[PDB]
């Protein structure tokens, strides 16, 4: 009840003073590498508004050498942290921070780096709306990394590259599809469900029915067993074998779909 | 010649005026064949004057039009092409010479438009597949002209791209 | 090598006709990899667009990438796209080739049966096509 904000209030103007005693230790401190950055997150908590710069430099100067470059990367990722908190964002900065993924991706495989790294391209380059440039850097990283953080993270740099403009929604549909097997497959279902849900509704955005009919047979798979027949018919119904082109297992496909739609036309007769 | 494509262009907008009951869609007529031929006299012409070469500006690549077109078409190029400072969408390219009456047309009492709305679908076409869709219209306005209202959509790809 | 293969994407986006010029092999593969190079070709279609605008030339080497193939973009007066999927570029060659399908496209413009986005369907185009792409593509 109201004991929690009282304790919460005091607290936070008891932790002011705590973090005075912060800076003396961190002031104490600038007279190791690993000590500087300790310095510089830990004021980071509260975020040195200025200082940040100062660590960003000192950070870059000696992490040149030490070639254990998680103290760089990170300093230059706390550097954006600053330019939120910097009105120009020395916008080349942010270009700094593309440069952030780029090498340090190849400097150390602990992927997640890259991860939130580009998280924060993401987010800062949404603070610019000019989200094309993190549209690209996310789509070459979502290639990467997995089957299944491909996966994931291919929806999410893809609905992402449609954040700076509706159409082009292309190569969206085809990853995001390509991707949804491996939803299926080691994902959660919630995730999954909506990746196929918003997938195939982008394909009927802007219909092309030719591999969306392929990807409806794979709704009709679950549908055959989960989903509703009705939509797997009435997509290879307009498909409509003759002068569409359909193959050898196209034509036994359309066989399996008159199955389907004599289940549906039978529970309705 | 010129006898034998002022008489059979004739024929093609009389044998429209038999299956068409009323003047306008009749010019309507006109310029869907104004445009079935522009959608190939524009890269015709391409090669041949522009040397093979896109004007990505529309001022230029509307003036190139306006000389080449009526050059090898009808061999005078039009005399104006204006810009209105009012409306950016809408300009003008006025042709003293009417195509038309090259072939001294009709009395324009029963009707309004003539193969004026032919070369204005010409024009159209020509707007069109060169990446700067249009909708131009004949106007008895100082004469032959047509008017030509260019999509805001084009237009402001105009607008940004005149942002140097 | 390469395996060239052409599309053409019409005025109204919607795709036109290909022509392969690879070498024979993984044809039922080579059906997904069709659709594939359609999707390409629409997802060429939206880059070139502001690359164009870009420019004012008629050639634009290579847009896009998929860590197997390469993607050159041709565009036109008729603004047509004319496409090639290739896994190692020959483009020296295909500018000017890209100019006498050019010229030959335009001799179908000529044929007024053939008309806006109207489907290819002369046997004189297909065998243009055919010698041409053994000529510098298909070899």
């Amino acid at each position: 009840d109201n004991l929690r904000h009282f304790v919460q209030d005091y607290a936070v103007r008891a932790l002011i003073p705590y973090i005075e005693h912060l800076v003396a230790i961190l002031a104490e401190g600038v007279t190791a590498e690993l000590q500087t950055r300790k310095l510089g997150d830990l004021y980071f908590m509260f975020g040195h508004y200025n200082l940040a710069f100062q660590s960003y430099h000192q950070a870059k100067r000696d992490f040149n050498a030490d070639s254990a470059w998680q103290y760089y990367a990170g300093a230059l990722e706390m550097a954006a942290l600053s330019a939120f908190m910097l009105g120009t964002a020395q916008r080349k900065t942010y270009d700094y921070m593309e440069d952030a993924i780029v090498c340090y991706l190849t400097v150390c495989k602990l992927q997640q780096f890259a991860t939130r790294a580009t998280l924060l391209s993401m987010e800062c380059l949404k603070t610019a709306r000019l989200y094309s440039e993190v549209a690209k850097q996310l789509i070459r990283m979502t290639n990467e990394e997995s089957d299944l953080r491909s996966a994931l993270l291919l929806e999410q740099a893809a609905y992402c590259f449609l954040v700076t403009q509706p159409p082009m929604h292309r190569k969206y549909a085809f990853h995001i599809v390509l991707a949804g097997n491996r939803y299926s497959r080691a994902g959660q279902r919630k995730h999954a469900y909506r990746c196929y849900r918003q997938a195939y509704q982008v394909f009927q955005k802007r219909e092309w029915s030719l591999a969306e009919d392929h990807i409806q047979y794979t709704v009709a798979k679950q549908a055959y067993m989960l989903k509703q027949l009705e939509e797997a018919s009435r997509s290879f119904a307009h498909l409509l074998r003759p002068g569409s082109l359909q193959s050898a297992q196209q034509q036994t496909s359309f066989l399996k779909e008159y199955i389907q739609t004599q289940n549906e036309l039978v529970k309705r007769s | 010649s010129q006898s034998i494509v002022a008489l059979l262009f004739s024929e093609i907008v009389q044998y429209s005026q038999s299956r068409v009951f009323t003047v306008p869609e009749l010019q309507t007529r006109l310029h869907d064949l104004g445009q079935d031929v522009g959608t190939r006299i524009i890269d015709l012409y391409f090669v041949r004057e522009r040397s093979s070469k896109r004007e990505t500006k529309l001022t230029q690549m509307l003036l190139f039009v306006k000389t080449t077109v009526w050059k090898n078409l009808f061999g005078k190029e039009a005399e104006k092409l204006e810009h209105a400072n009012d409306d950016e969408r809408t300009y003008y390219i006025i042709e003293k010479e009417p195509l038309v009456n090259t072939f001294i047309s009709v009395p324009k009492d029963k009707g309004s438009l003539n193969c004026a709305n032919f070369t204005a679908g010409i024009v159209e076409a020509v707007l069109t597949n060169c990446g700067f869709p249009c909708k131009v219209t004949a106007h008895w306005h100082k004469g032959t002209t047509y008017m030509v209202k260019f999509e805001d959509f084009v237009i402001a790809r105009d607008k940004q791209m005149e942002e140097k | 090598m390469s395996t060239y293969y052409f599309v053409i994407v019409g005025q109204n986006d919607n795709p036109i006709y290909e022509k392969e010029f690879s070498t024979v092999n993984k044809e039922l593969r080579k059906e997904d990899h069709r659709h594939l190079t359609q999707f390409i070709a629409h997802a060429a279609l939206d880059l070139v667009d502001e690359h164009k605008w870009k420019t004012a030339n008629m050639q634009l080497k290579s847009i896009d990438r998929f860590n197997q193939w390469f993607v050159s973009a041709f565009i036109t007066a008729s603004q047509i796209r004319f496409i090639i999927v290739h896994d190692n570029k020959n483009d020296e060659g295909i500018k000017n080739f890209f100019n006498e399908m050019y010229d030959t496209y335009i001799k179908n413009s000529m044929n007024a049966f053939y008309r806006i986005n109207t489907p290819i369907k002369s046997p004189m185009f297909e065998k243009k096509s055919e010698i041409f792409g053994r000529k510098y593509l298909l070899s």
